[PDB]
């Protein structure tokens, strides 16, 4: 099993850093427990978490080397995809809670009312199998990146590169899990199965906020301009 | 559009 080259190594380390300074608190002490009026207390939580990956984004310098209309592309399709698994991997199977902004349990139900519907559903689900997983922050921030570098976005310039960043991403997080050798058979293809997972719960955001369009001024700024 | 999204972005 191939492990990490130098070069992955030093990829690794730039990514990581870019997730952990990025990922808020570090939470499950900061938990904070919980119809317009739940999605109102939701809408108004939201534009912290984008912010946040935009800021990990801007980290890495493959990113920052790419035109600004192809970066927009790029955060607009995985804002959801980032926040949705940055919220499973902080399931708590004793009060079956997601956190969200690193201090605010929420429910399966009271997430579901609050707006997202059944992808409320497919992002517990997803945080149920992810426990055994076992991911650590690199594991993550490699997750995020190769979501972020997803070249079949509609409308980008540099459909090449942004492959060619994904695959760089997509090699050295499979050397890593190499490396890292956990004991789950077939790590690799059910990491990979989880991809298609969180692209998934993409494009259902997508569809629920159509749903939910409720005057647009009740909408924040930001979260209009992702969808 | 995408002006908030454009400010964040160029710093
Ligand atoms: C992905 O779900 C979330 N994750 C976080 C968060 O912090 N992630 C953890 C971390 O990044 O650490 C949030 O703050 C969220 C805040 C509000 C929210 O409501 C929504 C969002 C999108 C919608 C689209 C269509 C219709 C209704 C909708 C309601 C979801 C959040």
């Amino acid at each position: 099993k191939p492990e990490p080259t130098d070069e992955e190594w030093e990829l690794i380390k730039t990514v990581t850093e870019a997730h952990v300074a990025t990922n808020a608190q570090g939470w499950k002490q900061k938990r904070k427990f919980l119809d317009l009026e739940a999605f109102s207390h939701f809408t108004k939580i939201i534009t912290p978490a984008i912010t946040r990956v935009v800021d990990f984004a801007k980290k890495l310098p493959m990113f920052c080397e790419l035109p600004c209309e192809d970066q927009i592309i790029l955060l607009k399709g995985c804002c959801m995809e980032i926040m949705s698994l940055r919220a499973a991997v902080r399931y708590d199977p004793e009060s079956e809670t997601l956190t969200l902004n690193g201090e605010m349990a929420v429910t399966r139900g009271q997430l579901k009312n609050g707006g997202l519907g059944v992808v409320s559903d497919a992002i517990f689900d997803l945080g149920m199998s992810l426990s055994s997983f076992n991911l650590d922050d690199t594991e993550v921030a490699l997750l995020q990146a190769v979501l972020l570098m997803s070249s079949d976005r509609p409308g980008l310039a540099c459909v090449e590169r942004i492959e060619k960043y994904q695959d760089s991403f997509l090699l050295a997080f499979e050397h890593y899990i190499n490396y890292r050798k956990h004991h789950v058979t077939h790590f690799w293809p059910k990491l990979l199965m989880k991809v298609t997972d969180l692209r998934m719960i993409g494009a259902c955001h997508a569809s629920r906020f159509l749903h939910m369009k409720c005057p647009t001024e009740l909408f924040p700024p930001l979260f209009l301009e992702v969808f | 559009e995408n002006a908030l999204l454009r400010y964040l972005l160029d710093k």
